[PDB]
């Protein structure tokens, strides 16, 4: 599910950037089932950010994101997030975290990071999360649990 | 059954907040070491960011599982539509109080960190801020456990009134 | 009701202390009021059982010093009721106060028992009595939580 995961990342990040008034196309040059997954992920990310908007922006600010340091800050946080296993809530939090890094990157005039973060997220999904996802019934399991 | 659903969600939420508190306490005591290199300080912030994200994800996962179990009960008819309303409202409230506790713990840990950076170097003057943070964090743990049991207890008593 | 909230606090604490080996005297419609006292006694018993089953013994989780006792009590109670009130949290408030009293005596700080009782009555009278009365008073609690109040 390599390309469907990339598409999920692009869709979610595009959505989170447009909520801040920013356009994905300025930062990168990138049927019925896929759209239900995307919608469920958008709704879950909004719900996460509804109750934790300060906590997310606080911790991203505390990470002092720069082009020279963003990759290790992303990978270290995500490695700790999943260190003792995976569940769907942690996967939504993983998307929300990457969305907050991208927003912070445009805010701080580091737009080059947006497409980098998207690649890092897609790589992490495909290499480290997709086995658990498939073992747990695929993304339709998420739609059934988190979809509204 | 609907009573086990709200109970299991409450215990899980309280448990994730306790895990968060224990990590933040542990991270704050490492921020006390005088040998803390800038490298270790960067890694403590990454662990703090990850602990907050994990708590958010794990609390939400418990609530979504609980709501799914609740919807299964009404479609199996083990709960009517008024009892489902009450159980879903109680799960919503548990998410609210648990989320507030998580946000609280994060803010207080940030405040405790900022105080350590303006305080001295000796053990005294900011072991005080370390003890203070541990004190506030225990209070948050206890209040959340109390609310979690109390809210589930009250859900039961008002079911009979349906 | 001012002194009846005080007398509810004293009754509940006397009961919880006696279950843990202590006597209130060491540290210190009447028909309707005895129904309220009995229902709150039984509800605290049931609350403390559920709390122990879910977590562990409530007293065993508490720490207190005379210098931090007021903050220990008030910070928990303020967070417990931060976003609202229901009868179950009011029971939790009583059970917490009783467990804090037992902890205090257990650790040779029995001077704190009468202080906690006063802090509890003050919090009831100042912050919970409006909700209690709005929700039908303590008799409504009895009908809801008393174990012999309905068929």
């Amino acid at each position: 599910m390599s390309q469907s995961n990339r598409e999920l990342v692009v869709d979610f990040l595009s959505y989170k950037l447009s909520q801040k008034g920013y356009s994905w196309s300025q930062f990168s040059d990138v049927g019925t089932e896929s759209e239900a997954v995307k919608q469920a992920l958008r709704e879950a990310g909004d719900e996460f950010e509804l109750r934790y908007r300060r906590a997310f922006s606080d911790l991203t600010s505390q990470l002092h994101i720069t082009p020279g340091t963003a990759y290790q800050s992303f990978e270290q946080v995500v490695n700790e997030l999943f260190r003792d296993g995976v569940n769907w809530g942690r996967i939504v939090a993983f998307f929300s975290f990457g969305g907050a890094l991208c927003v912070e990157s445009v805010d701080k005039e580091m737009q080059v990071l947006v497409s980098r973060i998207a690649a890092w997220m897609a790589t992490y999904l495909n290499d480290h999360l997709e086995p658990w996802i498939q073992e747990n019934g695929g993304w339709d399991t998420f739609v059934e649990l988190y979809g509204n | 059954d609907a009573k086990k659903v709200a109970k299991k969600a409450a215990i899980q939420a309280a448990r994730r907040i306790t895990e968060l508190a224990q990590v933040l306490v542990e991270l704050l005591k490492e921020a006390l070491k005088l040998d803390l290199t800038q490298e270790m300080r960067k890694k403590l912030i990454e662990r703090y960011a990850a602990a907050i994200i994990r708590a958010i994800g794990d609390i939400n996962n418990a609530i979504y599982q609980a709501k799914q179990e609740a919807e299964k009960l009404k479609k199996a008819g083990l709960v009517d539509s008024d009892q489902l309303d009450a159980l879903l409202r109680a799960l919503d409230e548990l998410q609210k109080v648990a989320s507030k506790a998580a946000n609280q713990l994060g803010r207080l840990f940030e405040e405790a960190l900022k105080r350590l950076d303006k305080d001295n170097g000796g053990e005294e003057e900011k072991d005080r801020t370390a003890k203070w943070f541990e004190f506030e964090a225990r209070a948050i743990e206890i209040a959340l456990r109390l609310a979690a049991i109390g809210d589930v207890f009250d859900l039961e008593k008002e079911w009979r009134k349906l």
